[PDB]
This record gives C-alpha cells, sequence and structure tokens, in this order.
C-alpha cells in the first residue's frame, strides 16, 4: 500500500472481509445458544 | 401423528450416498456439477456421518398426538412441549430416551382402538345404550314381548349409524341423538310410555312418535303383526319414509325442470 504525503497521521483502514455468521438456536424456552464463526480470522465456534 | 412430526422437522444418508456416488436414475449428472464447495460438504457426510439428537423430534411426535386426541388444547402446545422437553431433558438417559421411543412408535400404531371408537361408536352409543337397557324395567313386560324386537332394533340403529348417534345420560333420563347437529333429540327415558302399548290392537306423545320415526327404517317384519299401534305405526312410518324418498326425488326433478309450487302438490 502506497499513499501520498499528508501531514496528519492517517491510518489505513483495510477491511479484510470474510464470512461472519451467528446461528442462535433456542432449545428449552429460556435459553438461547449462540455459535458464531468468522473465516479469515476465526472465532467462537462457540 | 408422527410423519406430522416428521413433516414438521427433520428437513437421510442413503439418499445422499446415492446421489454423490451418482447412483440415482433421473439425473445422475447432478452432484458432479455443483460448486466444488458443496461437493466437499456432502462427501464428508456419507464418509463419516454426523450424529443427531432425536429427543425434540419424537417429543414433538408425542405432543402432536395428545392435541389430536384431545388433551393439551391446540393453543397450549407451547407450554406442554417445553415442559415435556425439560422433564425429558432432566431425567434423560437411555432410560427415558428410549421409553419415549416406544411411546411414540406405539401411540401412532395403537390408534386402532381409537378408530374402533369411531367405527362402532363403542364410546357413547353401545356402552351407554347397553347401560340404559340395564335401567329399563325387567325384560318381561306384561302385554307382549314384541318389546325385545324393538329394543334390539334400537341397538342395531345405534350400531349401524356411526354418524354421531350419541347416547347422553343428561341426568336421570338417557336421551338419543340422531346426529351431532342434534335436531331430533328424543328422550329415551320418556318411552316408559311405550311400556303401555307394548301389546295392544293418541296416547303417544310425539317424543315416542319421534323414536318410532327414528328407528322405523331399521324394522322389517320384526315388531310385528297387528300388534296394535306399535305394529302398524312402525309399518306406516316406514311407508311414509318410502313415500318421502319418492317425493324428495320428485321435488328435485320438478325444481330442476324449472315459489311454493311443488311443495303444494307433494305435501
Amino acid at each position: 500500500f502506497e499513499v501520498d504525503p499528508m501531514d496528519e497521521p492517517t491510518l489505513l483502514y483495510v477491511l479484510f472481509e470474510v464470512f461472519d455468521v451467528v446461528r442462535i438456536h433456542q432449545p428449552h424456552r429460556g435459553v438461547i445458544e449462540a455459535v458464531y464463526l468468522r473465516t479469515p480470522f476465526s472465532a467462537g465456534n462457540a | 401423528p408422527a410423519m406430522l412430526a416428521a413433516l414438521q422437522s427433520q428437513p437421510d444418508w442413503a439418499a445422499a450416498m446415492d446421489r454423490i456416488l451418482a447412483l440415482t436414475t433421473r439425473n445422475p449428472e447432478a452432484f458432479r456439477q455443483q460448486p466444488q464447495a458443496n461437493r466437499f460438504s456432502a462427501i464428508l457426510e456419507a464418509v463419516v456421518p454426523s450424529r443427531t439428537n432425536p429427543t425434540h423430534e419424537k417429543v414433538l411426535a408425542i405432543v402432536n398426538a395428545l392435541t389430536e386426541s384431545k388433551a393439551i388444547r391446540k393453543d397450549e402446545a407451547g407450554l406442554i412441549y417445553n415442559a415435556l422437553l425439560e422433564r425429558v431433558a432432566r431425567y434423560n438417559s437411555t432410560n427415558v430416551q428410549a421409553n419415549l421411543d416406544r411411546l411414540t412408535t406405539d401411540v401412532r400404531e395403537a390408534v386402532a382402538q381409537r378408530e374402533r371408537f369411531m367405527h362402532d361408536t363403542n364410546l357413547g352409543s353401545q356402552v351407554a345404550l347397553n347401560a340404559f337397557l340395564s335401567t329399563l324395567p325387567a325384560n318381561v313386560p306384561r302385554g307382549q314381548e314384541d318389546y325385545v324386537s324393538f329394543i334390539s332394533a334400537l341397538r342395531l340403529l345405534v350400531a349401524e349409524v356411526p354418524q354421531s348417534e350419541v347416547y347422553q345420560s343428561g341426568p336421570d333420563y338417557f336421551f338419543q341423538t340422531s346426529r351431532q347437529g342434534l335436531q331430533t333429540v328424543n328422550l329415551t327415558q320418556a318411552f316408559k310410555n311405550l311400556q303401555g302399548m307394548w301389546g295392544v290392537r293418541s296416547l303417544l306423545t310425539p317424543n315416542t312418535r319421534l323414536l318410532l320415526l327414528l328407528i322405523a327404517p331399521f324394522t322389517n317384519s320384526s315388531t310385528i303383526s297387528r300388534d296394535s299401534y306399535l305394529g302398524h305405526l312402525i309399518t306406516l312410518y316406514r311407508e311414509a319414509i318410502g313415500q318421502t324418498q319418492v317425493d324428495e326425488q320428485t321435488f328435485q326433478e320438478i325444481t330442476s325442470v324449472s315459489d311454493t309450487g311443488s311443495l303444494e302438490a307433494t305435501l
């Protein structure tokens, strides 16, 4: 990445995208269980 | 009451390894063409199948049974279902998780009695009548014993008209319905006014007349002879039923040809 000179520190803001689902389930009335994922960085297959 | 649980949940493996392997009939060239993402998300299934958790399903296979016979009302199978799940989600074990299985694969099969319940009305027609016939006087009326033929025609009527023919015991007096509509409710403890004419040759309140007209079709040479009144009337009621059939077809014909009209020179 190559940008021209400004005089105020700027911050590049790349957004490496990627799938980001969450699949709430709801079994017994009263519980919600969530199980996320993010696939180019990874998270709670919880 | 199960496939209604199958057709309310559970979106096979033979059908999956029959398609990836390309062993189907219609379009074998089906799974090959999908994106190479799907073909690597359906091959690792019929190579190492993933387990399941069937509780919910067959529990939903029990609720759909209760609410179709009549316990838990239609609008309460959201409390009943949670309660059953949580009970079976506590004490669960190969103990219960099986005791269900039997219940769910028996309640849908032990439905024959229920079918019988509605095929001889042996719920409120014969159990009630064969109770009411036990509240009748002794089975030896004074005048005649055409009694038994009549009282048997009653049982035949109740057994061969499943429509509803319910026999309530609406307090001290058991009353015969002719249909769930109930527009011929005749009182069956009020034909202890036929333990009069059971044997003779204007004292019949139509209620008795209603019973006679109700059963008559199912009487042949039974109530018989010139056993007075009770005899003829039954025969005359049958004659009137035949004439009523005749007039019914006649009136439909005469109103299909074309206002009171037919109603006058028919009745």
